[PDB]
DNA sequence: TTGTATTTATTGCAATTTTCGTGCCAATTTCTGG
DNA sequence: CCAGAAATTGGCACGAAAATTGCAATAAATACAA
């Protein structure tokens, strides 16, 4: 289902591999359409974690003035509304993988109020009176290059070593030549057994004007048009004339 | 004469056809014999 | 099939054979054998008088209650003969498939078959050497049983009452493995080996000389020897899946006034169905052991009295002080199937008088 | 809906209903032989939905007939006899008919 | 100002307090045994009364390995004879015979082909219970399976199978079966070719019962009408019926009136009430020496189990107490049947048992009442009224039941309309418009004056 | 009230009365039984009672 | 129904049957009074979730800190004031169809709430532990030119890579010259028997007018025009006095 | 002399849909003169 | 006798009355340890 044919890409996988038993947090920089949801959850398999759940979360889908709550939880007589005890994500995990996704939106002022649960995993609830411990591994994406972002001043850099015992860069696509046609065979191959498409590979025009064009969206941009050129097919082979919005 | 379900109805037809020949089957009861026995979880089965 | 009348023509084959092969079931097998799983003690709806779903009469499980219909009734001729409805899940075919298809039961928790432990000599006592009461005081939750020896001086087949296994457990602490019930004997009986086994008791007999311990050792070896040479295995003496026979020979009584009454095998089967229900329910909760070893026991009972009613202790009766016939019953005495139904029967082209 | 034991049986033939009386109760003193009908009686089939066809079939031949289903009493096969007293049961605050 | 905010405040907060054991009082006596199920499935200490008993066993059991010498031996006599014979030498049902059983019966027996066979085989599957073909022929050839066979063979075939016996069975419409009918007749029956016109050309004339344009049309008098019409209600519209295959459905009541003392009691059927029970082994270890969290799980259970019982007890005396007083305020229908039931509606009965109307309407669904007169519902006790002369009310059930007689009791030839049956109902009083006279008209499936009258 | 009408419908020496004639009334009536609750069994009773 | 004659329009619709058949997010660019809304609604009905509901909402309208909470609901617990659950709309719009109008006026900020949902499908409720599975098909109608704001820094390109897989340009009424007659005369007809006028067509003059006049407002300020000249006219035809309101 | 945890006691409103009766009229059945 | 002229019925609409369901955890009396 993935192809990993770049050598850059086998590099990742055999480092994945080797950092299986690994329990630290890590942290993954990219571009768009890269493939980070992908490598962060092949990580998630190949560790001990594999059976564990993978609770997949945006920290920016929280609001402001109920980001603690829903970060921790809150118990009985907090507040004006904390009708029962109600445990937070973090406890939700309990054993398995926590993936922050895409952490570079994050405000400062939400960076400042995870610095001692990650490090250490104890935090108090609104209201409870008991420390509690809890185990997940932390793998967070970011498509920002939060090593500058520490320096700009715009990114805690408390936070940063915090998650910056594992870094993973993943190179674009755009350099990545061995994937540009393995990747558009199995997008086609896959468009075309989901919308009975009787189109079975591309033209060798099309193959050098896909190895040529500077992709920005990468491989979800690809996948796009490959999408866009197979809705829009005629023929058992698509030419040069189906993909004319690359150049 | 008994249980055997088709050879009842092809012994019926031939009489009134004048073929006095018959077509024998195997009994019902020992069918239901095989489902009880596997109702116990005990495999028993007609080989080949 | 497409061409009607070869569709036809192969309904009324008969099966060809010429010998008859019978062996222990594994799982497996019973759930090769099974259309569907049961859930559900009801058997009759009452109110529209339809088979309920996941009953002991289910039409997505055993099949249609009419010809070539299903039972919402969007398909009903022959012209969709073979078709599964996606509404109901019905197939549609003929009705008498409800002859000869078969559901099964998933237990909670393991349960012995009461043949392979009351029929003189037990198997599961002769293949473990052990004696029959201490078998029935750890299958019926009343004593303790070592599963692995560890590095104490606990043997791998010794007996603990509450207080030895209280003491025991605050003296080694995790050292060693004491269980009861149903798991502790198939524990036993799948991390036992055959081979090492026989030729331990071949050697024993080679050197030692006897009468009586002879004739024990000569029956060990050839209850050895012929698990080994059958298929079987012994943790297939203990249920994990039961079987459900088809519902049409386990008919309802019908009586002038609507009440459909009720049958030995349905009761039974609805005896059994609750109470691992119950048991499904109470294991998920993590509910306290002093409850789930009393739920565990009645399980076992009740599935005892399910396969062979008034053979161990006491025998469920009806409600005229009756007992209920089980599936043995239907299969054994001068009223069951070989000597009533396929030694002699009744036939038509008869009569008598004076 | 109950049984109506009654005379008015829709789908038997005029010489069938020469032994019954105006409640449709056999009469006195009358030979009967195996197949005849000794008391009349008739169930509800139900609300069948006014398809089309069963509107003209309740046009022609009337609507009892499509409302009710003969289940009388009847001699079984192989038995006659004379008719020599006849019995009727009736719960508290049912209405008596001209036998009883 | 909008915000989603987390802070300490003092409001008002209104009483949303209800919606605890009210849904146990819509549901009907099965779903709330399916309710007690479940109930008892989820909680340990809830158990329900049953019959089953168990007995000791110990008796000794005779088999094959008695010697034969022993038997003679023995002055007793054995408990089962070994010999297969009787002392002087679990039930089942029985397989039934339906229309379908007689018609394959009757294929079996006649000089078909295979593919004839197959056809009729279809043809005798596609027959329902009153004797018609549920199909067109397209959909049977469709079902044969191959391209070889025209429709012409399918005819022949249905055409054959139309003969059997009961004559007319498998027929395409009422006509169709009528002419297979007649066909079977002979030609010295007097009115045969005029039924015969009249079935094959005119029949919607007859069902409209014109008998002006009919006589006009076929050019015939009227006697000779009289005798073909009376020739044609002779014959047989359902063939199918005569092998009668069913059985009656019958629905066990919930609450029982009967009449003892000339006083009407009310109760309710004791082989249906629901109970549960508290399971005393289990309750019986809750003691501080065991463990707390155990203690936890059965002081929590029991409190719920205790609650389920109080809300079960609760509605059945709800139940009891409503049926009682809608007996009480219903009492002349009782004693004279329908025409003196008086209008009711949710608001009278609430009043009387001081409630609001909210649980009378759901203590009062999918119940039934047994009467020495038959099973009702609870709810068909209520219904509407029309204002009559004097100040005084008429039940919409008790006008339906009196246009039901009226017209039960009219002369044929003259058919009394709505005009002529408000006229009779507003002379006793009832006030009552013609459209309310035709609604209820209709709702007893009555045909209209034109399409009543006879010859 | 259950337990007399169970005594006097449904006892094993509660049986419908032979009528074929007379003598069989009073033979019937005159009867005494070693079988019953409390009594024997014809397959335990022996071969000299 | 709807009326098309210029050979755009054709292919537009040609284009929509084509493409109903699949199951992307669609993005629709063109100006104010174009007739997106009705190119969505016909893509709605051409699809196979005619029968389903279609949700349609404008987003610029929606307050930026109920924007989570009107989007995924919320528990009892969630904030102050809540009593009970309340269902978001991409659960309203489960198994149809979610528009959006104006998806070019979003702010830059609460654009990362709708990163994940798409492609996902799985989201978690304010308050919630819970992840929720849907199926919506998202379209989107927007004035402006999305990849402009992408350029100036203003638009997620992740989103815009999420919803750029199906693109439908609408041209403004300036280059509709062939359906200006049609559209009139439709609205014309439509208003004299919304307001009893009985007024049949108009005369060559209005006519002239109409067409010369390169509409800014397009379908809108025509139908407007037409709808004041109606209210405003006792003639059988309408002349070019009636149409004083032009330039 | 009092403050806290347990045991019973709580079966009703307010939208909201569904139904009740009854008048108007257009497409069918009856009343009367050459 | 027959054609031109009068009652009949069911659909549709009106206001008004009645049946239905979404609110799902609360509050008051009572006993015990400091
Ligand atoms: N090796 C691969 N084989 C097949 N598909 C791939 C591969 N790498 C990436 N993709 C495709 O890339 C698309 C985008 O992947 P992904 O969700 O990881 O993107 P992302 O923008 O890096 O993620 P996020 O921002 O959510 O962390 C997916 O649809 C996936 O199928
Ligand atoms: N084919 C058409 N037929 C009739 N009216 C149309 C057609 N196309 C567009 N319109 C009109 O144009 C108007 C455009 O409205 P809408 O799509 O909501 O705003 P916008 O065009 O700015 O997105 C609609 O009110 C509609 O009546
Ligand atoms: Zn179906």
């Amino acid at each position: 289902e993935y192809v990993f044919e770049s050598p850059k890409m086998k590099e990742i996988l055999e480092k994945i591999k080797k950092i299986s038993c690994a329990e630290c947090p890590v942290l993954i920089t990219g571009e768009s359409g890269v493939g980070k949801e992908v490598v962060a959850r092949l990580i998630h398999k190949l560790s001990d974690r594999s059976k564990e759940p993978f609770v997949a979360l945006n920290v920016a889908s929280i609001p402001r003035d109920i980001f603690e709550a829903e970060l921790f939880g809150y118990e009985k007589g907090a507040f004006t509304g904390a009708v029962s005890s109600k445990e937070g994500f973090f406890e939700l995990a309990d054993g398995g993988t926590l993936f922050l996704d895409e952490i570079g939106e994050l405000s400062l002022e939400a960076q400042a109020k995870l610095l001692r649960v990650i490090e250490s995993g104890k935090f108090y609830r609104l209201g409870g009176r008991k420390e509690i411990e809890v185990n997940v591994r932390i793998l967070a994406a970011t498509n920002r290059n939060i090593k500058e972002l520490v320096k700009e001043g715009k990114f805690r850099e408390d936070l940063y070593y915090r998650l910056g015992v594992i870094e993973i860069e993943i190179p674009p696509l755009r350099e990545r030549k061995e994937d540009i046609i393995p990747l558009a065979n199995h997008f086609l191959k896959k468009f075309s057994r989901k919308y009975a498409k009787e189109v079975e590979g591309f033209t060798k025009s099309a193959q050098e004007l896909l190895l040529s064009y500077p992709w920005y969206g990468n491989v979800r941009e690809l996948k796009n048009v490959i999408e866009r050129a197979v809705l829009f097919s005629e023929g058992k082979f698509i030419d040069r004339g189906e993909l004319s919005c690359l150049v | 004469k008994s249980d055997d379900v088709n050879g009842r109805t092809k012994m019926y037809k031939n009489i009134v056809d004048g073929n006095h020949q018959m077509e024998p089957g195997m009994p019902e009861s020992f069918n239901v014999l095989l489902k009880e026995i596997r109702s116990l979880g005990i495999n028993i089965e007609l080989e080949d | 099939m497409k061409d009607l009348l070869k569709f036809l023509k192969a309904q009324t084959k008969t099966e060809e054979f010429d010998a008859i092969k019978i062996a222990l079931a594994s799982p497996d097998m019973i759930r090769s054998w099974s259309f569907g799983e049961v859930k559900k003690p009801e058997t009759i709806n009452y109110r529209t008088f339809k088979p309920e779903r996941d009953g002991l009469f289910c039409a997505r499980i055993f099949g249609p209650v009419k010809d070539y219909e299903c039972l919402c009734g969007k398909y009903k001729r022959l012209k969709h003969r073979g078709v599964i409805c996606e509404k109901c899940g019905v197939e549609v075919t003929q009705t008498k498939v409800r002859r000869e298809r078969m559901g099964h039961i998933e237990l909670a928790s393991p349960t012995a078959h009461i043949w392979f432990l009351k029929s003189l000599p037990s198997r599961i006592g002769l293949l473990l050497d052990m004696p029959l009461r201490d078998i029935e005081r750890v299958l019926y939750f009343e004593s303790y049983v070592v599963i692995e020896g560890g590095m104490t001086n606990l043997e791998r087949q010794q007996i603990l009452t509450e207080e030895q296994y209280l003491d025991a457990l605050e003296e080694f602490g995790d050292e060693f493995d004491a269980k009861m019930g149903a798991e502790a004997i198939q524990a036993l009986l799948k991390s036992m080996d055959l081979e090492q086994e026989c030729e331990q008791l071949r050697e024993e007999l080679n050197e030692t000389n006897s009468e009586t311990k002879r004739k024990k050792l000569t029956k060990r070896i050839k209850l050895l020897e012929a698990f080994v040479q059958s298929g079987n295995k012994p943790e297939w003496m203990i249920l994990t899946v039961l079987p459900v026979l088809p519902p049409d020979l386990r008919p309802l009584v019908p009586l002038d006034g609507g009440r459909f009454a009720t049958s030995d095998l349905n009761d039974l089967y609805r005896r059994v169905i609750n109470r691992n229900n119950r048991l499904k329910r109470l294991l998920d909760l993590a509910a306290p052991d002093i409850i789930v070893r009393n739920e565990k026991r009645m399980l076992q009972e009740a599935v005892d009295a399910l396969l062979d009613n008034g053979r161990r202790g006491r025998a469920i009766t009806g409600s005229n002080k009756r007992p209920l016939k089980s599936l043995a019953d239907m299969i054994k005495g001068k009223q069951g199937r070989f000597r009533q139904n396929l030694l002699g029967k009744r036939v038509d082209y008869s009569g008598r008088s004076v | 809906g109950p049984e109506e034991i009654t005379a008015d049986i829709p789908n038997v033939g005029e010489a069938a209903l020469s032994k019954l009386d105006e409640s449709g109760i056999v009469y006195i003193g009358a030979e009967v032989t195996g197949g005849d009908i000794l008391v009349g009686k008739v169930t509800p089939k139900g609300e069948t939905q006014l398809t089309p066809e069963e509107k003209l079939l309740r046009a022609i031949f009337g609507e009892k007939a499509s409302d009710v289903k003969d289940s009388s009493l009847r001699v079984p096969n192989g038995v006659s006899g004379t008719v020599i007293d006849v019995q009727v049961f009736t719960r508290d605050g049912v209405e008596k008919d001209k036998r009883a | 100002k909008q915000g989603l905010q987390l802070r300490l405040s003092q409001q008002l907060a209104m009483t949303p307090q209800l919606q605890q054991a009210i849904r146990l009082l819509q549901l009907s006596t099965l779903e709330l045994q399916q309710e007690l199920q479940q109930a008892l499935e989820s909680n340990p200490l809830l158990e329900q009364i049953d019959t089953h008993e168990e007995i000791d066993t110990r008796e000794t059991q005779d088999s094959e390995t008695l010697d034969t010498a022993d038997a003679l031996e023995q002055k007793e006599m054995p408990e089962e004879l070994p010999l297969d014979a009787s002392w002087d030498t679990v039930y089942q049902g029985e397989t039934t015979q339906t229309l379908q059983d007689y018609l394959m019966w009757q294929v079996e027996l006649t000089p078909f082909s295979d593919t004839d066979r197959a056809i009729a085989t279809s043809i005798v599957d596609a027959v329902d219970e009153t004797g018609y073909l549920t199909v067109p022929l397209e959909d049977i050839l469709e079902s044969i399976g191959d391209e070889e066979i025209d429709i012409d063979e399918v005819e022949a075939v249905l055409k054959r199978i139309q003969r059997f016996d009961p004559v007319g069975v498998a027929a395409k419409d009422l006509r169709d079966c009528l002419l297979i009918q007649l066909s079977q007749f002979d030609k010295t029956t007097p009115w045969l070719e005029e039924a015969r016109l009249i079935i094959s050309d005119h029949l919607d004339l007859l069902a409209n019962h014109d008998f002006r344009t009919l006589m006009r049309v076929t050019r015939l008098k009227e006697d000779v009408l009289k005798e073909a019409v009376n020739l044609i209600q002779s014959l047989d519209p359902r063939p199918g019926q005569s092998i009668q295959t069913g059985e009656p459905e019958y629905v066990i009541p919930d609450v029982l009136v009967r009449k003892h003392n000339g006083h009407w009691t009310v109760e309710l059927n004791s082989d249906s009430i629901p109970r549960l029970q508290i399971n005393q082994h289990y309750a019986s270890m809750c003691n501080n020496a065991r463990n707390d969290g155990d203690s936890q799980f059965i002081r929590s259970n029991l409190q719920d189990a205790k609650w389920l019982i109080k809300s079960l007890e609760s509605r059945n005396d709800t139940l009891l107490r409503v049926s009682r007083c809608i007996v009480e305020q219903q009492q002349a229908f009782f004693e004279q049947g329908e025409e003196y039931m008086k209008p009711m509606v949710l608001a009278d009965i609430a009043q009387a048992v001081e409630m609001h109307e909210s649980t009378i309407s759901r203590v009062t669904t999918q119940k039934y009442l047994h009467s020495p007169r038959g099973i009702f519902e609870l709810k068909y006790f209520f219904s509407s009224h029309v204002n009559t002369e004097g100040g005084g009310e008429a039940s919409s059930t008790a006008i339906r039941a009196l246009v039901k007689k009226l017209i039960a009791a009219e002369n044929p030839a003259k058919p009394l309309s709505d005009s002529k049956l408000t006229s009779l109902l507003s002379e006793q009083g009832i006030m009552v418009a013609r459209r309310t006279v035709a609604k209820y008209r209709e709702s007893l499936s009555i045909p209209p004056s034109n399409q009543r009258k006879q010859l | 009230s259950a337990a007399v009408k169970e005594f006097f419908g449904s006892s094993q020496l509660s049986q419908f009365m032979d009528q074929n004639n007379p003598l069989s009334e009073i033979t019937h009536k005159r009867r005494i039984s070693a079988l019953g609750p409390g009594g024997l069994t014809r397959e335990r009773a022996g071969f000299e009672v």
